[PDB]
RNA sequence: AGCCAGGAUGUUGGCUUAGAAGCAGCCAUCAUUUAAAGAAAGCGUAAUAGCUCACUGGUCGAGUCGGCCUGCGCGGAAGAU
């Protein structure tokens, strides 16, 4: 909703600078100030938004008459994007079997596990124009923890046997340690995410890469700010693996007699170095 | 040959494949693949013992084309290839070290006579005596 | 002089109305008249126009030296014309022609739409390029320079409205 | 326009024309080289 | 004085070569062709590509140019019922 904001320029600028292959889907209706419609091209439906409300309507209509031909020349490039994704849609682009909304995404979802095309959407966050539109693609173009290759614990030093473990609750427990913040209540905190398996409350969770013993305290979830005590952590939640005695960047959070992960790829280098000096001589003690 | 578009003669010792930064721009004038000028000259560069600056000129053409002229190394660096040191000009008329007679100067001029139409034998002889006096070198025969 | 060795050749298709000091040129698409000063002696001799400085005003070699350059431009301006293109380099800045009015997307809290006088057929191939067409050499610059004076060429980015042939000198920040 | 009593032709391409009587000197690329009095 | 107009081309011009590559600066300060070109004036610039001065080589086809001396003129020149 700004001047100079050409949607078709930027997505066709990626093919020049970033060198990628983007085929966009949700196009633009409106001259950026009277902007009212976002042109979803699979279902060929424009969406009405709020007059100025923080979120009332979702009214779907047809393609408006002021863009009846740009929808024509851009939908035919959408339905190209499955004939060269899977080999089986090659003979019905030319034969003329109908390219429905549901059929094309079954090929393009498998085009996200290799990542040759990215899916683009224009709209406004602040003007409440597109946010309610942007959620339905996440369940259909962004991958799930059970649709991906799951936890792959290799071994230790014996042999390189990468083992795809299960994404369900039927595995040994596994997690990782990252975003390990602090607090003046308990000391150390984490923002950890469990990939599969279920843990109960109270566990001898180790950190099996650095040979240390830790015990699993009272886990707390947030609204990104507020303390909500999560007792039973299910497979896929993100919480605070509290009470770790020592913890490093990206080591395992795993019960013994189980698979073990060990990874610290791309340890950075903080470059600019400034020397802090105390104010009082009581300060250098603290 | 050509005109106000482009004509600069700059090339230094051809043992270095990568275009040296100050030479870069004479290759950075009319859109070359810099791998092409590396692959053009190396078929004949394996007939030399490298160490002297060998010159080429660049000359251009309309679409994406270009051309270049191969000659022999100049006698100015041939004066200071035999003399051992590459830079002797510290004081021109106050240094008297190092002699080469005219016979060396003409046999490095036959390779000019077998390559180029200017830089003739007898006319360059005083300037190959003139690059000696500026360096502080002596000549007798 | 050089100006005295410069007579102007009127072609067929542009008619002169010599009422002495007041000449009204009946041309192709307009009427390019100039009421000159009395330091001139005008005569459309055969076809090529000849002029002369009047006595007393011996500085009329200047005052008609303007005129020799003047009427040459007038007979070629009423027929062929001037392409006066301007280059809009501004973040979110557009240009669009309707009737005889130009919009000015000029980074303000309010739109500026100024109406442009006669002797102007303006055009706009895009949001950054804008044609101006005219018959007088003065009017093809005067309406052009007013737009350029609303947003002069900024010499830290290259921002501003600038002519087609004009080349700015943009500098560098050099402190922060 | 800086003012000073001395108009000295300073830049290499410095035009001088007498607009209104007071001299102001015209460079091309340097705005710094333009004085007006004298 | 302008439009075409080559900026004929030996060379990297050293030093000290990291670039001080005609264009940072000290000593030389020759010129292969001299109907047009200096081992050189700035900008582009770490260096150069870009743009010129150099001779205007070909067109206009007549006057033109830089200083010395004086007659006068302009600026310099802003004050308080």
């Amino acid at each position: 909703d700004r001047m100079g904001a050409n949607f078709l320029k930027v997505v066709n600028q990626i093919k020049t600078r970033l060198g990628a292959n983007p085929v966009p889907l949700q196009l633009a209706i409106g001259a950026e100030e009277h902007f009212t419609g976002v042109v979803d091209l699979v279902k060929m439906k424009a969406i009405n938004w709020n007059d100025a409300d923080q979120g009332v309507t979702f009214e779907y209509e047809d393609i408006p008459a002021d863009m009846v031909e740009l929808a024509n020349e851009w939908h035919q490039n959408l339905i190209e994007s499955a004939a060269e994704a899977s080999e089986e849609l090659m003979e019905k682009y030319l034969g003329g079997e109908e390219l429905t909304e549901a059929e094309i995404k079954g090929a393009l979802r498998q085009r996200v596990l290799n990542n040759e095309i990215i899916l683009v959407t224009c709209g406004s966050a602040f003007k409440n124009k597109g946010v309610q539109a942007m959620l339905d693609a996440v369940i259909d173009y962004l991958p799930s923890p059970v649709d991906v290759p799951a936890i792959n614990g290799i071994l230790d030093d014996g042999k390189d046997t990468p083992a795809e473990r299960h994404a369900s609750d039927d595995e040994p427990f596994s997690a990782l340690a990252f975003k390990i913040a602090t607090d003046p209540f308990v000391g150390n905190l984490t923002f950890f995410r469990v990939y599969s398996g279920v843990v109960n409350s109270g566990d001898t969770v180790l950190n099996s890469v650095k040979a240390a013993r830790e015990r699993f305290g009272r886990i707390v979830q947030m609204h990104a700010n507020k303390r909500e005590e999560i007792k039973e952590v299910r497979a896929g939640d993100i919480a605070a693996a509290i009470g770790l005695k020592d913890v490093t960047t990206g080591d395992t959070l795993c019960d013994p007699d189980a698979p073990i992960i060990l990874e610290r790829m791309e340890f950075p280098e903080p470059v600019i170095s400034i020397a802090v000096e105390p104010k009082t001589k009581a300060d250098q003690e603290k | 040959a050509k005109k106000v578009q482009a004509y600069v003669k700059l090339q230094v010792a051809a043992g270095m494949a990568n275009p040296s930064p100050p030479v870069g721009p004479a290759l950075g004038q009319q859109g070359v693949n810099i791998m092409e000028f590396c692959k053009a000259f190396n078929a004949k560069t394996d007939s030399i013992e490298k160490g002297l600056p060998i010159p080429v000129v660049i000359t251009v053409y309309a679409d994406r084309s270009f051309t270049f002229v191969t000659k022999t190394p100049p006698a100015a660096v041939l004066l200071k290839k035999a003399a051992g040191i590459k830079s002797g000009s510290g004081k021109p008329n106050k240094d008297k070290v190092g002699k080469i007679s005219r016979a060396q100067l003409q046999e490095i001029a036959q390779t000019k006579a077998a390559d180029m139409t200017g830089a003739d034998i007898e006319a360059m002889t005083r300037s190959i005596e003139g690059t000696a006096r500026s360096m502080g070198l002596v000549v007798e025969d | 002089s050089r100006v005295a060795k410069a007579p102007v050749v009127v072609p067929a298709g542009v008619d002169v109305k010599i009422n002495g000091q007041v000449i009204t040129i009946k041309g192709k698409n307009g009427e390019l008249t100039r009421t000159l000063n009395d330091a001139v002696e005008v005569k459309h001799a055969d076809n090529t126009l000849t002029f002369g400085p009047r006595d007393g005003y011996a500085d009329g070699w200047a005052q008609a030296g303007t005129a020799r350059a003047l009427l040459n431009s007038m007979v070629i301006g009423v027929t062929e014309g001037f392409t006066k293109k301007l280059q809009l380099v501004g973040v979110g800045y557009r240009a669009a022609v309707k009737g005889n009015v130009i919009n000015l997307s000029l980074g303000f809290s309010h739109p500026v739409d100024h109406q442009l006088p006669a002797g102007i057929t303006a055009e706009c191939p895009t949001q950054t390029e804008i044609v101006l067409k005219g018959a007088d050499k003065q009017v093809i610059g005067q309406v052009a320079a007013d737009l350029r004076a609303y947003r002069r060429p900024e010499p830290y980015k290259g921002k501003g409205v600038r002519y087609a042939d004009e080349v700015v000198r943009t500098k560098e920040a050099k402190k922060k | 326009m800086k003012v000073r009593a001395s108009v000295k032709k300073l830049c290499r391409n410095c035009k001088i024309v007498k607009r209104d009587g007071v001299i102001r000197v015209i460079c091309s690329a340097e705005p710094k080289h333009k004085q007006r009095q004298g």
